[PDB]
RNA sequence: AUAUACCGCCAUCUUCAGCAAACCCUGAUGAAGGCUACAAAGUAAGCGCAAGUACCCACGUAAAGACGUUAGGUCAAGGUGUAGCCC
RNA sequence: GAUUAACCCAAGUCAAUAGAAGCCGGCGUAAAGAGUGUUUUAGAUCACCCCCUCCCCAAUAAAGCUAAAACUCACCUGAGUUGUAAAAAACUCCAGUUGACACAAAAUAGACUACGAAAGUGGCUUUAACAUAUCUGAACACACAAUAGCUAAGACCCAAACUGGGAUUAGAUACCCCACUAUGCUUAGCCCUAAACCUCAACAGUUAAAUCAACAAAACUGCUCGCCAGAACACUACGAGCCACAGCUUAAAACUCAAA
């Protein structure tokens, strides 16, 4: 790193600052008085100051790109999000009066919900017990779970199997699947929820 | 390991001076050049041939003044002029040293069709940096 | 034996103080100076010029100093013609260290009987030049354990005489941005001119005081300049963290590097520019979002015996 | 208490056999043994078998056995603290007995002298 | 021809932290060994690391990197010891 | 090896061979305290003087007894039990509760340190009972001696060489699983071995001096018996003796090495 470890990083948040003095609590208001001191790093180019920055909508951008090419990674990001903007739309002319009210067509309230039940509770570990290496159910962090739930969304519209469907149609339809608990990556969750509980026998080989 | 002109360590009784007390490294950090022309910049040319003379000429005095060098030549370029700079031991007699002078200085002004002079410096004794 | 320590003794040293003062009249008769008051600093001037070496090392550099501060303090002989010490602590090795400690246990038992910033401990190798005695890492904490141990007991005025002896001074520099001059143009309109650099841009932006919100990078609106979003974003942020978007007229001109380290640099410039028409409050929280700071991290170089800068070619 | 010495151990002035066969001389050390790792006990695994448990009966279903999840999830967190300021306490926090490396300075300033000087 | 005679230039452990002259002490004057800071026999020039320097700084990257190890590599860079050829 | 020079002896030289110089030292680990005790012929001076841990805790032999667990049988219930790093085989008149029920083996106490010559002895009771008023004293006399093993007749919970089956493995005559036998137990005879090692003989005595190669369990003195003198061949061969007949005890040499 060309930072040395004095640097330290920077904080974009816009309502903090403006917080009241009178606000402020006696630990949080030396903080602020110790940055003063302390050496800040350039904030970076992906996140800035905006209303509409999503941390996770960038980090699901940064975990498509190939190559550093991010203009056609937000791209894409872009038309799945307007894809679901307009498919709710022609869902919601279409619907009676009393449908309507149970149709959501924030597509960001439909991508994080739809991440979210992705995500697995327990995962297997292999772990080295007589020679032998057996999977055995271990409980994911957080962060894990979160991870996995955007790299199987990806993988799944990544695998060959639609032969000429652009992104932002697949990644779209996916989205829209696991938002009604549906689709092969809730599927994948659950065959990965089928193999811990069926080999909890070997929940003890594990120290941690 | 790397081994270019590093005078490995003894047990302390080996007198080394200060241009070879150092490293390649440190050519141009601690220590200057033994030659100095204008063949080696950006635009510049004959540096080939300005490389052959020294080789020679280092040889040649090498050769002319045994026993008698205490240090490494200094050769210097100004235009048409060489001037090679010398520090010798006080052994020999001055009346050998001026013989070698004017005998070095006239040959090699016929052999290079260049003015050349020759500058000793007399020390009793070679000078001595460290002792690794 | 041939390897013997050079040691300098008081008279050569005393030789050596007159060559000096000899020589330093010299080189202000070959320079046309005064020798009266020719001090130090004209003499590293003038064996710059008569003797000009491009050595990176500057202690191989050609010196004429003063035999002070050249040749190292050494210890003095330790004893009379009879040989008795002077010292009572001569045969501990440390006796100037062992006496500090000696003296600093004394004013401790006295206290019991009648009864900061910029400052910084000695630091290690500076203790040992006002002893002149080699010391170790474990007996400088010890001795710093003796003066922290004095300064909590109520001590008297000339005990704080002594600790601040120990108590070195370090400059901190205020962490606070430079304000750009305020000027004014042929029609009267306040701006300030700052510059910026991002890898290999570097860029000037002009901000005046009263705008509507106009950007003109190299004479071309920022929109037209700037197709990709993310650059346009760059460009806001400084005025949007400011909550003053729409009140100032920019006009910039970055060269060389590529897209996105055009803006970044034009991003610095800008903010530089804006700290002008700020509050000082406003400023420092610029300055703890990171608009202020110059980011360093430009290509790193590639080596020799690898693929690139850190990858490293196949091993078989 | 500590039990008895004598004529435990083969001698010359001890007729009877031997009741001790030491393979280290009885004699103390200087210090002491590193202090050994403990196994640890498993958390949240009561959490963990009803909310496995519901699945199965709601077809691993998410929407059905959202409170036991919750148990589960809350347990995880509070088990994840107390490792983190059991680790670092133990070794700053004195409690108890002493650790090793401050327990072996102290047999180090009184050491065990099985010679005569 | 011999790198298993070598210089020279390198690899490697080294993405190491050792290395060591000269003294001293211990062990009954054996090979050997040599710390405890509320201190119990170690002191140490020198080599290295380190520090300095180069590049865009204090960061990082280069460079540097001892003694040794593998009779490591190269007599076909050049030079060279030894043995051999000389219509 | 030849040549040159040199060294030693010298009318001799010096290759082979033989001989001449061999016991007052040791025995925890180098070769040596040979499993235990007794005595004889005899030797010793530790025997008179002169003195200090009788008895009791897990000696031995005989007879009798039984708390915990197990096996078996019976009832009731269940449909499986066993096995494990993980499996297979095996069993399914199987398993669990309850109750009845040993010619086997003896938690805790025991952090004790005792008895006995040693081997060895650790559940309860009872009987008999534990040599010697100097010491030493045997491969063989006399009498004992773990485990294993033989012969004969009984017993049988469990364990278990062999064997059979299952698995692993390149193979597996093994380690892991299952089952079962000789055997371990009793009675009567035999066998006579051990890393029978506290590898440190018995008796008496000392703690001073040179403490003492090393390690281990500090170093010595007196007295006596036993044993041992490079390694290996060799816990062998022959001979003798023995209820031992693939045995035990005692126990060499040749060849070979220059070390162990
Ligand atoms: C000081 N000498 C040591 C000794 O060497 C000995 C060694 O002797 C060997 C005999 O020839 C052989 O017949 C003998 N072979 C038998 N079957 N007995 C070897 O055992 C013997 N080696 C030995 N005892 N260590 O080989 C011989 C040629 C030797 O060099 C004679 O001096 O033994 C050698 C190891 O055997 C060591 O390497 C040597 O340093
Ligand atoms: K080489
Ligand atoms: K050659
Ligand atoms: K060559
Ligand atoms: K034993
Ligand atoms: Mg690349
Ligand atoms: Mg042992
Ligand atoms: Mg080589
Ligand atoms: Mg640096
Ligand atoms: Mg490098
Ligand atoms: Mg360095
Ligand atoms: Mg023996
Ligand atoms: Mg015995
Ligand atoms: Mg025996
Ligand atoms: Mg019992
Ligand atoms: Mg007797
Ligand atoms: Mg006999
Ligand atoms: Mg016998
Ligand atoms: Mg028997
Ligand atoms: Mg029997
Ligand atoms: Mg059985
Ligand atoms: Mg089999
Ligand atoms: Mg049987
Ligand atoms: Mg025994
Ligand atoms: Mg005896
Ligand atoms: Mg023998
Ligand atoms: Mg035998
Ligand atoms: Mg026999
Ligand atoms: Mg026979």
């Amino acid at each position: 790193s060309r930072y040395s470890p004095e640097f330290k990083d920077p904080l974009i948040d816009k309502e903090y600052y403006r917080k009241p003095v009178e606000e402020l609590t006696e630990e949080e208001k030396y903080v602020r008085e110790l940055k003063k001191t302390q050496l800040i790093k350039a904030a970076p180019a992906g996140k800035t100051s905006s209303v509409f920055e999503d941390p996770v909508i960038s980090k699901f951008t940064n975990m498509m790109m190939i190559g550093g090419n991010k203009v056609l990674a937000r791209s894409l990001m872009i038309q799945t999000l307007e894809a679901v903007k307009r498919k709710q739309f022609e869902k919601y002319h279409a619907a009676s009066a009393e449908e309507q009210a149970t149709i959501e067509r924030n597509p960001y309230t439909i991508f994080h919900q739809a991440l979210k039940n992705c995500e697995p509770m327990i995962g297997l570990v292999p772990i080295l017990k007589g020679g032998r290496f057996y999977q055995v159910p271990v409980p994911l962090p957080d962060r894990r779970r979160r991870f996995l739930a955007m790299k199987w969304m990806i993988t799944e519209c990544r695998d060959k199997k639609h032969q000429r469907t652009l992104m932002p149609e697949k990644l779209s339809h996916k989205l829209l699947e696991a938002f009604h608990n549906q689709g092969p990556v809730i599927k994948r969750k659950h065959d990965l929820h089928k193999m811990a509980e069926a080999n909890r026998a070997l929940a003890h080989y594990r120290w941690w | 390991k790397n081994r270019a002109a590093r005078v490995r360590v003894s047990k302390g009784d080996k007198p080394v001076t200060y241009e070879e007390a150092h490293a390649p490294h440190y050519i141009a950090h601690r220590k200057g050049w033994l030659s100095l022309h204008t063949g080696n910049l950006d635009g510049e040319d004959h540096a080939a041939e300005r490389t052959v003379e020294d080789v020679f000429l280092r040889k040649f005095m090498w050769g002319t003044f045994p026993g008698c060098l205490a240090d490494q030549l200094v050769l210097k370029r100004r235009g048409n002029q060489l001037e090679i700079c010398a520090v010798v031991l006080r052994q020999l007699s001055p009346h050998k040293y001026y013989f070698l002078v004017g005998y070095s200085e006239t040959l090699l002004s016929y052999f290079y069709k260049c003015p050349v002079r020759l500058h000793l410096q007399t020390v009793p004794s070679k000078v001595v940096y460290k002792y690794l | 034996p041939t390897s013997k320590r050079e040691t300098y003794t008081e008279d050569f040293i005393k030789k050596q103080i007159e060559e000096f003062n000899i020589g330093k009249r010299h080189l202000a008769n070959m320079m046309g100076e005064d020798p009266e008051t020719f001090t130090q600093e004209d003499i590293d001037r003038a064996i710059a010029y008569l003797f000009p070496s491009g050595l990176f090392e500057k202690r191989a550099r050609p010196v004429m100093k003063h035999p002070e501060q050249i040749f190292p303090r050494q210890r003095a002989i330790q004893w009379g013609e009879d040989g008795r010490p002077f010292h009572y602590l001569f045969y501990t090795g440390k006796q100037s260290y062992y006496s500090l400690m000696h003296d600093v246990y004394g004013m401790l038992l006295n206290l019991e009987k009648h009864q900061v910033i910029g400052s910084r401990w000695l630091i290690k190798e500076e203790l040992e030049e006002m002893l002149v005695e080699k010391l170790s890492d474990l007996d400088y904490m010890q001795f710093i354990r003796l003066l922290e141990k004095l300064l909590t007991s109520q001590c008297g005025a000339a005990e704080e005489e002594f600790v601040q002896r120990f108590r070195r001074s370090v400059t901190l520099e205020s962490k606070k941005q430079l304000i750009e001059p305020v000027q004014y143009d042929e029609q009267g309109m306040a701006f300030s001119k700052s510059e910026g650099k991002r890898k290999t841009a570097k860029a000037e932006a002009i901000v005046y005081k009263h705008g509507s919100g106009r950007i003109k990078v190299n004479g071309i609106d920022y929109q037209l300049y700037f197709p990709i979003t993310q650059d346009r974003e760059q460009l806001m942020f400084p005025f949007h963290f400011v909550d003053r978007l729409g009140k100032h007229d920019v006009t910039c001109t970055v060269s060389g590097g590529g897209r996105s380290a055009q803006a970044g640099a034009i991003r610095l410039a800008m903010a530089k520019a804006l700290c002008s028409f700020v509050t000082e409050d406003e400023v420092e929280w610029m300055r703890q979002a990171g608009l202020l700071t110059t980011d360093p991290r430009v290509r790193e170089r590639k080596k020799p015996g690898q693929e690139g800068a850190r990858r490293k070619f196949t091993w078989k | 208490a500590t039990p008895s010495l004598r004529g435990r151990l083969a001698r010359f002035g001890n007729p009877r056999k031997p009741v001790l066969k030491p393979n280290k001389p009885l004699i103390l050390a200087n210090r002491v043994g590193e202090r050994r790792r403990e196994k640890g006990e498993a958390t949240c695994i009561t959490e963990m078998s009803v909310m496995m448990a519901c699945w199965k009966q709601n077809e691993f279903r998410d929407d059905a056995c959202r409170k036991e999840i919750q148990g589960f999830l809350d347990c995880a967190a509070r088990a994840q603290e107390a490792r983190k300021m059991r680790s670092i306490q133990e070794t700053l926090g004195e409690s108890g007995s002493l650790l090793p490396n401050k327990l072996n300075k102290l047999l180090q300033r009184f050491p065990n002298k099985p010679y005569l000087s």
